RNA sequence: UGCGAAAGCAGUUGAAGACAAGUGGCUUGUCGUUCGUUAAAAUGGCCU
């Protein structure tokens, strides 16, 4: 059964996402609400639906932390200097994300970002972080709880679109790499569990106008791992 | 149409065990009824293709045995969340109903067959098989205490069986369609109600004759009774629920329904009653708040009306205030 | 106003500072390049160093200090750095 | 206060007034699901 | 944290005289138009239905004016002497006119070449006639015969009801406005009678003298009606038969009257007079008639009206001058694949469980004299003070913000001759009011305090500050004799 | 039949020593930091981070 | 950009599936997609406002 | 209350807090919090402090 | 500082010790020092 065919969407369905754990997935258009329907074979339900007014919504991200997996947070946003955060409870309490400490200049719109995990690497600590594609070459990776401005990485050229690749290294611990493309098909890898270092600069064999690019296989940002042995 | 796939009470009416769908696996949970005396973990069925058939309570470590589609009863405690026990057949056919007296397991099956199992030994003591009963998909013990002879099953038409015989001792007028509740009420009637018809008839398990015709307004679901008969509520297909009260005295052969209980919203919106529970003067509703996460509600039946409308407070518009913030933001 | 560093091979930032608040027009460093100085139209003379072990094994520029001499502009600006001239 | 009470503020602010089977399973279910 | 207050614009003790909103309402009754007629404008009605247009009756024609381009739309030249009124029906659907010859014409309105019907009234002139206000089909005609006649349209050969009664010269009806049967009458003697229409009708069931030869009567409540006529205005209650306001607020006799209810105002109901001395006043009803606002015009005005109380677009207010002319005031009032790829920015959550709401509101736009104070740019902020464009209790209120908030010393700092010239240059003219002369006397005093030698130096300012010596020599020669005024009315208690 | 009581809470007076600079805040998160343990003068109060309510 | 431009690329043969989409599969015009961590199950969101949804039996 | 971005020293601030900052710091275990002591100082007769922690998301004072 | 009214009316401004600089003393100046008296400045400014 179509999975909105509960409660039917008030505009082009601009992006989508499962749960990690929970039967439940997330839609949400310009229509500035976004609906979460737990799905099954027959008969899939809406659980919850909240409208953010003034906010039509371009991503929106279940993040599910890895230290006590019990956070559950919703990152939505669209053309706006903000981004929403719900915190998802079963009244809805959503915070605001709108200051870049410093860097309001590089980050015009918060449309493109993408949540990851990140690891102190002197304690084993992981915390989220949001990644956001600003203007000149620009990512913008801020913490997912404070909103701090963490570091930022930038390719030259026009950033069109980036991912994250994670790559373990021993017990508990693993390491962030940030890929980011031009538009002409030069790819750069930043380590991020570091200070945001290139470590690969490559070149896509053919492309020149490159609008997307995505890993797989192990755990991306729409596979999730529940448990950072899993990564 | 539910997402609440199988549920059931505990005796006493005190915890839900219900079986969902999550995202193409079953799911089993247990709620309690009342808070004042969220659950949320599962026990996970791992194929994508087992399901539940039907399940059963038991009552004392608690458990619940759940009647699989591979001629399996699982046996699952709740406290903890695995499987303690597996029952298995020596067949695939899916099991249609289980029942159990004290600790003596019944089972029927796809290929018509009854088992019989014993809780305390964890074997299979029976197989065996009875002529012209041939589509049966429900079966009751009939109580005798300790003695657990005379079993109770239906196809359409329910069949009363002594069990040292192996053999059909009584034969009821069933219905046109499978019964799709056959339950003990006294120690001389029992009540049937079959799938898509809205008419139960209690019958007399002593002579053959109904008794009496109880009359739903829509088609039956589930039906609980109070344990000294007195009162029978049944929960049909439109969500709403039916209490006969006093059934079994002289509306002389076919009987309405004497209350009837549906629950709106603040708004408007009629959300439906699933599987309601019945005592003595208690009567306890259940209903899913958000898609699959049931909510319940006690009643003082008798001192309601007749057309009782109960009122749910729902979220349907309202600003989402902020505890951290005044109203002009 | 504001100044960039860049990794050589991956021809790539490293990291910027908005340091000045008009055109920076000349700016040197010393000898072991544990400092970078750096002056321009708005007249202060900016220093950003990257002295400590930890600077050093990290890569990390910070933005040390700031120093207001000159009266109009500052258009040229160098170093040298001797065992008795620094 | 109008209501025949007489508050005081003391000097270190505090305001004064001179006036006129199942039920382990129960148990063991709250502490093993929160 | 909070969001910053706002610079609150100094506003003093109010004056004398201030804008009542009942005169800024009437006052924003403006662009004239003067409209030279043949003779003078004698009567004017408004079209009731579709509330207008309106229908001037000068000598000999009546003219339909529209309200949107207040050019004449139709006109009615087929009388033969002088045509005295003309009214429209109450469903606005024809247009009755009393002429010199006791011959009342009704045509139909927005139709001048189809006459309906023409009654032949008395021989003597017919000055007033009117539909009534409830009923369709019956028409009000008062003439200088001393007798007004009540005439059902269909049967227009003997008039259904004659109402006589009144010794001289009746120049006004009007319709009691809830009761159909009771018309009101008023003459040159005084002596508004008024008469059940059920009864015989040459008999008043009671009269009511105003003194003076009355000039029009209408009828603002079901229960009271007022008079004019003479210097003053009175008011009736008719269910008590008994005077309640007088007002005479003129100089010579008031010619007429018309009222407003519910219309889109601060004054619930309005009553205005037309006076023969120029001027046309607006009295509310509902604080004891007391007059708001006022015009005055070009000569002695014979009539005037308003738009009626649902006019839904551009509002007129029409006085029509003996002088022969017509005066009018009024107040006015991407593709369809982008659009569905773009489609659901209009929806504002309906079906949606919760809505959430924390775009902030956008507030007015900061001008620059408050955005220096806010960016603590106190020597901009007092440039931003003394640019020509700007108000005056806008640069009173910067330099109340700089004197209250820091520093007049650190505004004042940086500068030499150039630079200090606006700061004196407006200190002359805000000397001479009572708001700015406290600010400009220490703004003034701090800036001599540390200028001294800039004195000395620059004679282009020397001249500046002999300027306003002989400014506060003649403001203490004012703040002298308003002391002695005090004290001299101080001797009268 | 008149009776004086202290009804109402006071400051909430942190550390006031001198000679210790930043921590002289004495209120504490909980450990599932959902409620906030400040001292008074008078009393403990424990206020709740969830409902901005003091629950003891 | 257009309809029913959706596929399914095996891999590491990296050969598409040539069995779906079909010409009749309601995809419309894809503008998000998303794929189940469990079930396998892939959630396809068009510019009508419809989520479609496909389980694969494989898993 | 100013917060320092140490590498690019770049300051975010807060800036009416009604009261002097007499105390700041970070308070959960991934600094979502700050706790903050404001002395209220505009009356000198009394020292008067108010405690406020704020969540470091949108910066609004959770529980003052 | 005290009494006052928002005007005003009476009172002032010592000592010890340590340290710093200058030329063990002498001079000058300070004090997260004590006793007694009712007693201007580090280019450094306010969020989305």
């Amino acid at each position: 059964k179509d999975a909105n065919a509960s409660h039917p969407s008030h505009s082009a369905i601009q992006s989508l996402s499962f749960h990690p754990s929970k039967p439940l997935l997330l839609t949400g258009g310009y229509d500035k609400t976004l609906r979460i329907y737990h799905i099954d074979g027959k008969t899939n339900h809406l659980v919850t639906s909240l409208h953010l007014v003034g906010s039509p919504i371009q991503t929106c991200t279940f993040y599910t932390s890895l230290s006590n997996q019990n956070q559950q947070n919703i990152f939505t946003a669209g053309r706006r200097r903000y981004m929403h955060s719900w915190d998802l409870s079963l009244t809805a309490k959503i915070e605001k994300f709108s200051r870049l400490y410093g860097h309001e200049s590089t980050q015009r719109s918060f449309e493109n970002f993408k949540v990851a995990h990140l690891q102190n690497s002197q304690t084993n600590s992981v915390h989220g972080i949001v990644l956001l594609q600003g203007n000149n070459g620009w990512i913008n990776i801020l913490h997912s709880t404070s909103g701090l401005w963490l570091m930022g990485c930038k390719i030259e050229g026009v950033i069109t679109d980036f991912c994250i690749d994670y790559q373990p290294i021993s017990r508990g611990k693993f390491r962030t790499i940030l890929i980011a493309v031009n538009a002409y098909g030069e790819v750069w890898e930043f380590d991020l569990n570091k200070n945001g270092h290139v470590i690969r600069r490559w070149k896509d064999q053919g492309g020149v106008g490159i609008t997307k690019i995505q890993v797989g296989g192990g755990t991306t940002t729409t596979c999730p791992a529940l448990q950072i042995s899993k990564i | 149409d539910s997402p609440v796939l199988q549920s059931a009470y505990d005796p006493s009416g005190q915890y839900l065990c219900y079986v969902t769908v999550a995202l193409d696996k079953q799911r089993v949970g247990v709620q309690p009824t009342q808070r004042a005396t969220w659950n949320e973990n599962f026990l996970y069925l791992e194929d994508s293709k087992l399901k539940v058939t039907c399940l059963k309570w038991v009552n004392d470590t608690v458990a619940i045995i759940l009647g699989m589609n591979n001629g399996e009863i699982w046996l699952y405690s709740v406290l903890a969340n695995e499987v303690t026990y597996k029952f298995t057949t020596g067949n695939s056919y899916e099991i249609k109903d289980i029942d159990l007296m004290g600790n003596q397991l019944w089972c029927i099956d796809s290929s018509d067959a009854f088992y019989q199992f014993d809780l305390l030994q964890f074997k299979l003591l029976q197989h065996f098989r009875i002529n012209n009963c041939v589509q049966l998909n429900k079966l009751t013990i009939v109580p005798a205490g300790d003695s657990v002879a005379q079993l109770l099953v239906a196809s359409h038409s329910i069949s009363l069986i002594d069990i040292e015989e192996k053999k059909v001792v009584m034969t009821f007028p069933g219905h046109v369609s499978p019964v799709s509740t056959l339950q003990v009420i006294t120690n001389e009637f029992f009540i049937s109600g079959a799938e898509g018809d809205r008419f139960l008839n209690v019958y007399d398990i002593h002579s053959g004759m109904t008794k009496c015709v109880l009359v739903a307004e829509s088609d039956i679901k589930e039906l609980s009774h109070s344990g000294q008969a007195d009162s029978i509520a049944v929960t049909t297909e439109d969500g709403s629920l039916e209490i006969f009260v006093d059934p079994l005295v002289s509306g002389n052969k076919s009987k309405k329904s004497s209350k009837k209980i549906q629950i709106v919203s603040k708004d408007g919106r009629k959300v439906p009653i699933y599987n309601a529970f019945i005592n003595k003067d208690l009567l306890n509703v259940s209903w899913l708040q958000n898609a699959t996460m049931p909510y319940f509600k006690n009643l003082q039946w008798r001192e309601i009306p007749n057309e009782y409308t109960v009122e749910i407070s729902l979220n349907w518009n309202n600003k989402n205030k902020s505890a951290d913030r005044d109203l002009h933001g | 106003g504001s100044i960039k560093f860049w990794d050589f091979q991956f021809a790539t930032l490293n990291q910027s500072f908005k340091a000045h608040d008009a055109d920076v027009l000349c700016l040197t460093t010393d000898t072991d390049n544990n400092y970078v100085f750096s002056a321009g139209v708005d007249r202060k003379i900016f220093q950003f160093s990257q002295n400590t072990n930890k600077s050093q094994k990290n890569n990390r520029w910070v933005n040390s200090s700031n120093r207001l001499l000159h009266g109009n502009d500052i258009r040229a600006i160098c170093a040298y750095q001797s065992k008795g001239a620094d | 206060n109008y209501d025949t009470d007489f508050i005081f503020l003391d000097i270190e602010s505090t305001l004064g007034v001179v006036g006129t089977n199942s039920d382990i399973f129960a148990e063991q279910l709250h502490k093993l699901s929160s | 944290s909070t969001a910053r207050p706002r610079i609150i614009t100094s506003k003093a003790p109010l004056l004398p005289q201030q804008t009542t909103p009942e005169q800024r309402y009437w006052r924003q009754y403006t662009s004239a138009q003067l409209v030279k007629e043949h003779n003078s404008v004698t009567h004017i009605s408004f079209n009731p239905q579709h509330p207008h247009d309106f229908a001037v009756t000068s000598s000999t024609r009546v003219q339909i004016f529209s309200s949107r381009t207040r050019q004449v739309i139709k006109t009615f030249s087929r009388f033969k002497d002088v045509v005295y009124s003309a009214s429209f029906r109450s469903d606005g659907k024809l247009l009755c006119a009393g002429d010199a010859t006791g011959l009342v014409s009704v045509y139909d309105s927005y139709n001048p070449r189809t006459i309906l019907l023409s009654i032949n009234a008395s021989t003597h002139p017919t000055h007033v006639t009117k539909f009534h206000t409830q009923d369709n089909k019956i028409l009000a005609t008062a003439s200088d015969d001393r007798v007004t006649r009540l005439w059902d349209i269909s049967n227009a050969y003997e008039p259904q009801l004659e109402l006589t009664g009144a010794t001289d010269y009746v120049r006004t009806l009007s319709f009691i406005p809830a009761a159909p049967h009771l018309v009101a009458t008023g003459s040159y003697d005084g002596l508004i009678r008024l008469y059940d229409t059920r009864s015989s009708g040459s008999t008043p069931i009671y009269s009511l003298n105003h003194d003076q030869p009355v000039e029009n009567v209408i009828a603002v409540s079901p229960t009271q009606i007022v008079s004019c006529g003479g210097n003053n205005f009175k008011v009736w209650d008719l269910t008590s038969n008994k005077k309640l306001y007088e007002r005479g607020n003129f100089n010579k006799a008031v010619t007429c009257l018309d009222y407003v209810e519910n219309f889109d105002s601060p004054m619930q109901s309005a009553l205005i007079a037309s006076s023969l001395d120029g001027h046309v006043k607006v009295f509310d009803p509902l604080d004891n008639f007391q007059v708001k606002f006022g015009w005055k015009f070009s000569g002695p005005v014979l009539s005037c009206a308003v738009s009626p109380s649902t006019a839904q677009g551009n509002r007129h207010l029409v006085a029509g001058l003996s002088s022969g002319l017509l005066a009018i005031r009024t107040k006015k009032k991407k593709s369809n694949n982008f659009q569905r790829m773009m489609r659901g920015s209009e929806y504002q959550g309906d079906q949606e469980h919760i809505i959430h709401n924390d775009k902030v509101r956008s507030q007015r736009r900061m001008r620059a004299f408050e955005r220096n104070i806010n960016q603590f740019k106190w020597s901009e902020a007092l440039d931003n003070a003394f640019v020509p464009g700007m108000a005056k209790e806008l640069t009173l209120t910067v330099l109340q913000e700089l004197r209250k908030r820091g520093k007049v010393r650190v505004a004042l700092y940086g500068r030499d001759e150039s630079t200090l010239e606006p700061l004196l240059n407006w200190c002359l003219k805000g000397i001479e009011d009572v708001r700015s002369a406290s600010i400009v006397a220490d703004w003034v005093a701090v800036v001599l305090e540390l200028y001294g030698n800039t004195l000395e130096s620059s004679p282009v300012l020397q001249e500046l500050m002999i300027d306003l010596k002989t400014k506060v020599r003649h403001e203490i020669h004012k703040s002298k004799e308003a002391q002695r005024i005090e004290g001299m009315l101080q001797l009268l208690t | 039949q008149y009776k004086l009581s202290v009804v109402s809470g006071g400051k909430p007076a942190l550390n006031n020593l001198s000679s210790v600079t930043g921590n002289k805040n004495i209120a504490r998160l909980s450990q599932d930091q959902r409620n906030y343990i400040i001292p008074f003068n008078n009393q403990i109060k424990v206020y709740s981070v969830e409902t901005r309510q003091c629950v003891k | 950009a257009v309809k029913d431009a959706l596929r399914l690329v095996h891999l590491p043969s990296c050969s598409v599936f040539s069995n779906w989409p079909t010409s009749g599969t309601p995809l419309g015009k894809v503008t998000s997609v998303a794929f189940s961590p469990s079930g396998g199950l892939l959630a396809v969101g068009n510019e009508q406002g419809k989520v479609r949804l496909w389980k694969l039996n494989h898993y | 209350m100013s917060l320092w971005q140490l590498e690019t020293n770049s300051q975010q601030f807060l800036p009416r807090l009604n009261g002097i900052i007499i105390d700041c710091q970070v308070l959960g275990p991934q600094g979502n919090y700050y706790s903050l002591i404001l002395q209220m100082t505009e009356n000198n007769s009394n020292s008067d402090y108010q405690f406020l922690l704020l969540n470091a998301s949108d910066l609004t004072s959770k529980l003052s």
